[PDB]
RNA sequence: UGUACAACGGGGUAUUGUAAGCAGUAGAGUAGCGUUACGAUCUGCUGAGAUUAAGCCUUUGUUGUCUGAUUUGU
RNA sequence: GAAUGUUACCGCAAUAGUAAUUGAACUUAGUACGAGAGGAACAGUUCAUUCGGAUAAUUGGUUUUUGCGGCUGUCUGAUCAGGCAUUGCCGCGAAGCUACCAUCCGCUGGAUUAUGGCUGAACGCCUCUAAGUCAGAAUCCAUGCUAGAACGCGGUGAUUUC
RNA sequence: GUGAACAGCCUCUAGUUGAUAGAAUAAUGUAGAUAAGGGAAGUCGGCAAAAUAGAUCCGUAACUUCGGGAUAAGGAUUGGC
């Protein structure tokens, strides 16, 4: 269930397949992550990758620094709007899809994180929960 | 991975499966038994308060039918030729 | 349902709510924030002409100015007069926290609410004024 | 750790939480708290001199009561009048 | 040539053929090995499907995410009356295989179970068993000589019981049948016990209790005649594709000059005998329990039934079995619940469950309220209350 | 464990139903059903839809202050659990509901008091402006009465 | 010829969103002489009114129905 | 689906098919090992990938329920109540169907391969092999699952008054 | 009548009510729709669908044979009383 993740992973409902574009919350300097693989994705025919909250993805930056553009690196997924079943008993989403830029060890790139932070993303990665304001 | 047929898993799991998990089961056998005879007695008192206000040799043929029944099939299999194990 | 009120109302299409706005429209710090902009490139008009009302951004003053000689305004005006309908609201009306909404509401009543129309009323003269 | 290891080791073991519990009697530690009851959360309603509140409640429903907050003829009409008026009136709609 | 791509094919081969089952009554294969040391139990019970609802589950799971939290978790729920024993069958062991040597039936039948026997009930001079009540006559001769031959020569006993399906909501009133193998101690202490159990009702406490893993054994839902497409997962062809998308592009492009066995076809879903096993039961709910769908967390003086009752089955005025998930077969279709065929070796089968709430709002629509006193405290008072 | 109100018409908000949406600014709206879910979505007014809570508290047409109704709010400082202030607090949120009931029924009927005057007056009003079929009323009555005589 | 069956009716359970009719002093104003006339709309009677098995649950009510045809033997 | 007296209920199982898969996590443990840098596994536990079989409590999708409400144009003198617009259009919408867009479930006995052995000749040494024999792979045959020979079978109930 | 309009839709005069029918609502089709999250990852190829659309006002680039391009583009609005 990836490096630097704390523990297991329960199944989320996929919202953002290869080829999706996400807002950056952290203060790095992106404005947009644009996925193109997802790390732990299964092999299956014609099938394609998909990522939930709390997963991380290999993205590249569309709109930002000229510096931070060009690159691949890896993100992890902060919010999806996609609804997902939480165990205390609802369903919920958020109003977009957004994520951060970390290194495959799970640290941030940035030093704080804007909006809110899903519950499973910050419980799954330390560093999120630290730089994370709002949690849920 | 280590399939469901893998060796030393089932040997494993047979150790785990003589321990806790067989006395769990033989203690909710017990229960379940003690609760089947109570029903049981319950049924009997209840039917006799109700009764309250009202109140070998296996030798041979079963029976005179079954020994007509079977003597006729024989007969029929032994003429129409269709025995299993006898010409 | 219906494919008019789905590509309208999609989630990625969402809106600022009213309360947002009312809390933007109650301090004076906020609406001189709102009126003084940075100059972004990646907005209609460089960033300027911003309807704080109706959270919309115009490609020129003359485009805000005929914005607000409409009707469309207007609803988002009158929307936005009472009180903002927060949560504590339908708590209250279900019977949960009645005190702590009947405190809000005084304080809106008092406090917040006059503020709120003096704050707008300076804006409407200054947009009457510069436009 | 101890515990745990001579009990049932790591991922077997379930420990009491409620063991820690400092209450007022060592026999609530084992005790069921209720939340819900009919359609209301218990929680909201827990509070101290709740007994007070009640009884200050019931002080005020009994003085509803003394003064009569719980409690077929008009001028110029009887009752058989009034009852053939609205039959005739149910007729006509009819 | 090979192909370019692997994948596993569409659909398991060891359900074939996917055709309509003989009855709606599924079969029991297997029973658990038989322990001449332990008591005399019965294997399974009888059943009918009501519906399905939800459940909040205070979970004591070591090494669980969820350890020490609360789940949300679908149930089943099973309506479970008494069956009632009317006979017992003996079978030997032969070369080929089990054959059954006996059967003794019970002095007096209900019309309930009569009823099977018939196929226009309501014409017949109902004769069905009365010649054979009169071997019950002068010291019950005859009987006695069947019950000593399953003594001296049955290697396996079981049990025939009867559904009371006039407890149920049903429309039906022919009741279902059933043999049930008897695992306990010796051959004729089973063949005592069913003698002694003639014409008695045994509970479904009486043979399965709470935390216990069991198989649900049932015919699927029928849907008729059904395409390739949602028979098999296939993939639909691209738009507009000629003589149809909803098809296998290729059935056979090789040598054998065939339609192999193993290409999807169109036919009958549905309506399959199936086996699935490791259910855990939630619940044992007793019918003269005015509070069986209550909870020590929940202090709401409630019943199992939501409001307006089961959506086409009505309410539950008996016993009752809760499971969690979900079970083949739709709802008042009769199910076999059946014990475990081994010891399982997982830790669910010894997690001990306790219930903090579960749910009674209709089924019948967005329901919002557990019970209609709770409904009218929130409405308040309507034109028709004044 | 907790039941929630709905966001949009107050109605209790069991576990496993309805749905929650959270804002940027960390608010959770929860709805009780996906009519009140799209209604919010479309951005409609629940003090203008006639079928909600906060528009019949807004409207008047039941009671919104009274003693029964403070009992009940969001209790951010906790207690010790004491098994006798539990069984205490069973019992008072019984008779509260059971007041509360009675002073609900007690506001509407004063609230449709005067509803028989008001259909006595147009009854009255019907039949004196209905002459004609009056008659014809009188005609069918004094047949059938004569049937029945004979 | 009955915990009989059915067609209606009743009660629940749900869906929508406040029926028709009447009234008001609420209604931007305008016209004639504070009043009257017109007036989108608002408010009250009114969670009203309508629908609810056709594959929902239940039923002390009303009205009826219970019957023809074919074949089968060791 | 005819036929072997008729009719009904409960069963047996020849044969045919067969199904599960992979990764990670806690603990073992910063332990064995190691100047260091680094760093395991068995036993005990928890999730997930792919596949398979179901299921509709909840969430989402779907609407001729034409169920409720609304809108444009026209028509029935107006109100009311309605017609038509090739399902007129818009919002909600039960029931049903359905989704890795939802939830649940998917095992355990014998015989073996490579290989490691025991006893032991051939060959007065020796040797796992010649006779004999112990273990051992996701392998094989079974257990379990699906169908049930329409010319395989058993047990049991009733068997006609013109 | 609506509407710029011999457009589309509804109606009066006049004229038709013709085209084998009945019962059910499986798969596959022919014709027509809707769909969460993502948005061409599909495919040889955005094929097909979707999106745009009337009218009023603001505004409108390169190039140019100076006539055009042009409804360029991009914006604000529309009911009733
Ligand atoms: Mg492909
Ligand atoms: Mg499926
Ligand atoms: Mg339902
Ligand atoms: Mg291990
Ligand atoms: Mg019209
Ligand atoms: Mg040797
Ligand atoms: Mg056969
Ligand atoms: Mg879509
Ligand atoms: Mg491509
Ligand atoms: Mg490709
Ligand atoms: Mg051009
Ligand atoms: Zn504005
Ligand atoms: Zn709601």
């Amino acid at each position: 269930s990836g490096n630097g993740a704390q523990g297991t992973k329960f199944r989320i409902s996929l919202g953002l397949p290869v080829g999706a574009i996400m807002n950056c919350a952290d203060n790095s300097g992106a404005r947009n992550l644009y996925i193109i693989a997802v790390k732990g994705s299964g092999s299956r025919l014609n099938r394609l990758p998909a990522a939930s909250l709390g997963d991380m993805v290999m993205a590249t930056v569309k709109k930002g620094k000229p510096e931070l553009r060009k690159k691949v690196m890896p993100a992890i997924v902060v919010r999806q709007a996609k609804s997902w079943r939480r165990r205390d008993g609802v369903f919920l989403y958020f109003e977009d899809n957004a994520g951060v830029i970390a290194n495959p060890k799970g640290e941030m790139k940035g030093s704080a994180i804007t909006g809110p932070v899903g519950k499973e993303c910050a419980d799954l990665w330390p560093r999120v929960a630290s730089n994370s304001g709002v949690v849920v | 991975a280590k399939s469901l047929r893998a060796s030393s898993h089932l040997n494993a799991k047979s150790v785990k499966r003589r321990g806790v998990f067989q006395k769990a089961v033989d203690a909710r056998e017990q229960r379940i038994s003690d609760k089947l005879k109570e029903d049981l007695l319950k049924q009997k008192l209840e039917d006799l308060k109700k009764k309250e206000e009202q109140g070998i040799s296996t030798s041979g043929w079963r029976d005179g039918r079954h020994h007509t029944y079977k003597k006729a099939k024989l007969m029929k299999q032994s003429k129409k030729k269709t025995s299993f194990t006898r010409f | 349902m219906g494919r008019y009120s789905v590509k309208r109302y999609k989630t990625k299409r969402r809106t600022r709510d009213l309360d947002l706005i009312y809390n933007d429209l109650s301090t004076k710090e906020s609406v001189q924030k709102l009126l003084n902009q940075p100059l972004d490139e990646t907005k209609p008009g460089l960033g300027q002409h911003y309807c704080i009302h109706c959270a919309k951004y115009m490609e020129t003053a003359i485009a805000l100015k005929t914005h607000l000689k409409g009707k469309v305004h207007k609803r988002r005006v009158k929307e936005l007069r009472g009180v903002p309908y927060t949560q504590e609201v339908s708590d209250a009306a279900a019977g949960y926290n009645l005190n702590k909404f009947l405190n809000r509401v005084q304080e809106i009543t008092q406090s917040v609410g006059p503020e709120k129309e003096s704050n707008e009323a300076l804006l409407k003269e200054h947009l009457d004024s510069t436009l | 750790r101890d515990i745990e290891a001579e009990n049932g080791g790591a991922g077997v073991f379930n420990v009491n939480l409620k063991d820690k519990y400092l209450l007022e009697d060592d026999e609530w530690k084992n005790d069921i708290m209720p939340e819900i009851l009919d359609g209301k959360n218990v929680y909201d309603f827990l509070d101290p001199e709740i007994a007070a509140k009640l009884q200050a409640l019931e002080e005020e429903e009994e003085k509803l009561e003394n003064e009569g907050f719980y409690n077929e003829i008009y001028d110029g009409f009887e009752a058989s009048e009034v009852d053939d008026i609205k039959e005739k009136a149910a007729w006509i709609r009819n | 040539s090979h192909r370019k791509y692997e994948a596993p094919r569409h659909g398991h081969l060891g359900f074939l053929p996917r055709k309509r089952a003989a009855s709606i009554r599924a079969r029991v294969k297997a029973f658990p090995k038989d322990d001449r040391s332990k008591p005399v139990a019965l294997t399974s019970f009888l059943g009918y499907k009501a519906g399905m609802t939800t459940i909040v589950r205070d979970l004591d799971r070591p090494g669980s995410k969820f350890h020490k939290r609360e789940v949300v978790e679908a149930v089943t729920v099973v309506d479970t009356p008494p069956v009632v024993v009317v006979g017992v069958v003996g079978y030997v062991e032969t070369p080929r295989g089990l054959r059954s040597l006996t059967t003794v039936w019970a002095e007096h039948l209900s019309d309930e179970v009569k009823r099977r026997f018939y196929k226009n009930w309501y014409k017949s001079k109902k004769k069905a068993f009365t010649k054979y009540s009169a071997k019950y006559a002068q010291d019950g001769a005859g009987i006695e000589r069947e019950l000593a031959r399953i003594k001296k020569y049955a290697s396996v006993v079981r049990v025939l019981v009867h559904t009371q399906i006039r407890k149920t909501p049903l429309a039906q009133k022919k009741a279902h049948l059933a043999e049930i193998q008897l695992n306990g101690g010796s051959i004729s202490e089973k063949v005592d016990w069913a003698r002694e159990h003639f014409e008695k009702t045994v509970a479904v406490d009486s043979v399965f209790e709470q935390n216990e893993m069991i198989d649900a054994i049932a015919v699927t839902k029928g849907h008729g005649f059904e395409g390739v497409t949602h028979r098999w997962g296939t993939k639909k062809l691209p738009r507009k594709t000629h003589r149809g998308l909803r098809k296998v592009a290729c059935i056979g492009a090789w040598h054998p000059a065939h339609v192999m066995w193993s290409v999807a076809r169109a036919g009958q879903r549905g309506y399959h005998s199936r086996t699935s096993i490791n259910h855990k039961i939630y619940r044992v709910g007793k019918g003269d329990d005015e509070a069986n769908g209550a909870t020590s967390f929940d202090r709401t003086k409630k019943t199992i039934t939501p409001m307006g009752g089961f959506v086409h089955y009505g309410e539950i005025k008996n016993d009752f079995i809760m499971v969690k998930g979900c079970i083949p077969g739709n709802r008042k279709r009769i199910v076999t619940l059946r014990k475990s065929l081994y010891t399982n070796t997982s830790r669910k089968a010894l997690e001990e469950v306790s219930l903090k709430w579960i749910d009674t709002a209709s089924k019948f629509g967005k329901g919002r309220f557990q019970t209609p006193a709770e409904k009218h405290a929130f409405m308040g008072t309507l034109k028709k209350d004044l | 464990m907790r039941i929630y109100q709905c966001h949009f018409c107050s109605s209790p908000c069991y576990p496993g139903h309805g749905i929650m949406f959270v804002r940027n600014d960390a608010k959770e709206f929860r709805f009780c059903r996906s009519k009140c879910h799209k209604a919010f979505k479309q951005r409609r007014n629940p003090r203008k839809l006639k079928w909600t809570k906060a528009f019949r508290k807004a409207a008047g047409k039941e009671l919104a202050v009274d003693s029964t109704l403070t009992f009940a709010q969001r209790r951010n400082v906790p207690v010790r659990y004491n098994r006798e202030l539990v069984a205490t607090t069973l019992k008072a949120m019984a008779r509260i509901e059971e007041i509360r009931q009675k002073r609900e029924r007690a506001f509407y009927k004063n609230r449709m008091r005067g509803n028989k005057e008001k259909d006595f007056l147009r009854d009255k009003k019907l039949v004196e402006s209905n002459p004609e079929l009056l008659r014809i009323r009188e005609v069918e009555i004094a047949r059938k009465l004569a049937k029945e005589q004979e």
